[PDB]
């Protein structure tokens, strides 16, 4: 059976300003198959309540999914996404960079 | 300008863990509108959109009864999968189907789809002439014979030049203030420093919809196609979206880059450069 | 809205 891994994104829904709400996003996208476990992190620590939208796939049958939580950013905290898949021999880590 | 709608439907297998879990979604263009979930408490379609909810409850009724038997035939679907493909009843598989029509700027039909995927590969889709199929291979070509002999082409003809095509029109203009609405990129170049010798600049895209779009670096007025990075497009939660595309360029020649956007919210491509 | 007729492959 094929398998496709997924691309991840971390980004805000906003441009972040420190003590601003906003959205924390992770977007996973181009996966096979569709099993997929993705936490929002803070300070490493896995954060409570997160949303994700109902499954949907791309042209190429391809799979995608946003996983989404409120947030005010700061300068000290950080943020990240953990995501595991078939495809991956260990939980991919992908930090959120204010400017990707 | 142009539009469309989609239904797309995911069933995927879960032997030991019960039946298939069922997940099926209808957009017009980027704009999700209506889902059904099996594994929710009570499974209905819900809208998901401010101008579908207007729909009365017959509405809601009969697409929730065609989620259901659509439920239903794709559990017999994976089941029949099994057989065709020799497989055992020990792994997970996945039933993919999305079916829909686009329409021109005046309403008419541009072209109809309906097609299906096993497992993350194309299993059988109609082809534009809504008449004639193409199979994947030899378990889909079981497929074609049984849908020749029942005349299913012409019944898929008759929906997507018929309702979609109607239905589609009628949510364009309920939902006018939105779906009729384009949303141009908001955009800027940011610069980053890699090292003495080489930085990065960023073209941003954001707050746009729909979700098309194309960003471009040029180098000396020539495309560099071979040597941007470019993320995919990605949904900011609000209805936009947004994208970036990056080049690493020597330094101190940063003037000689410049990004282009285009977008159906502009009037015209935009022309951007770093402004340090 | 959703074609109403049922399928199987």
């Amino acid at each position: 059976m094929i398998q496709r891994t997924p691309k991840i994104q971390v980004y805000s829904r906003h441009p972040a300003e420190n003590g601003k709400s906003n959205f924390l996003n992770c977007y996973v996208s181009g996966f096979h198959p569709s099993d997929i476990e993705v936490d929002l992190l803070k300070n490493g620590e896995r954060i409570e309540k997160v949303e994700h939208s109902d499954l949907s796939f791309s042209k190429d049958w391809s799979f995608y999914l946003l996983y989404y939580t409120e947030f005010t950013p700061t300068e000290k905290d950080e943020y990240a996404c953990r995501v595991n898949h078939v495809t991956l021999s260990q939980p991919k880590i992908v930090k959120w960079d204010r400017d990707m | 300008g142009s539009h469309s709608m989609r239904y797309f439907h995911t069933s995927v297998s879960r032997p030991g863990r019960g039946e298939p879990r069922f997940i099926t979604v209808g957009y017009v263009d980027d704009t999700l509108f209506v889902r059904f979930d099996s594994d929710a408490a009570s499974p209905r379609e819900e809208p998901r959109a401010p101008w579908i909810e207007q729909e009365g409850p017959e509405y809601w009724d009969r697409e929730t009864q065609i989620c259901k038997a659509k439920a239903q035939t794709d559990r017999e679907d994976l089941r029949t999968l099994l057989r065709y493909y020799n497989q055992s009843e020990a792994g997970s598989h996945t039933l993919q189907n999305m079916y829909g029509c686009d329409v021109g700027p005046d309403g008419r039909l541009l072209r109809g789809y309906h097609q299906h995927a096993y497992d993350g590969k194309d299993y059988i889709a109609l082809n534009e002439d809504l008449s004639s199929w193409t199979a994947a291979d030899t378990a889909a070509q079981i497929t074609q014979r049984k849908w020749e002999a029942a005349r299913v082409a012409e019944q898929l003809r008759a929906y997507l030049e018929g309702e979609c095509v109607e239905w589609l029109r009628r949510y364009l203009e309920n939902g006018k203030e939105t779906l009729q609405r384009a949303d141009p990129p908001k955009t800027h170049v940011t610069h980053h420093p890699i090292s003495d010798h080489e930085a990065t600049l960023r073209c941003w895209a954001l707050g746009f919809y729909p979700a098309e779009i194309t960003l471009t670096w040029q180098r000396d007025g020539e495309d560099e196609t071979q040597d941007t990075e470019l993320v995919e497009t990605r949904p900011a939660g609000d209805r936009t979206f947004q994208k970036w595309a990056a080049v690493v360029v020597p330094s101190g020649e940063e003037q000689r880059y410049t990004c282009h956007v285009q977008h159906e919210g502009l009037p015209k491509p935009l022309t951007l450069r770093w402004e340090p | 809205r959703r074609r109403w007729r049922r399928l199987t492959l």
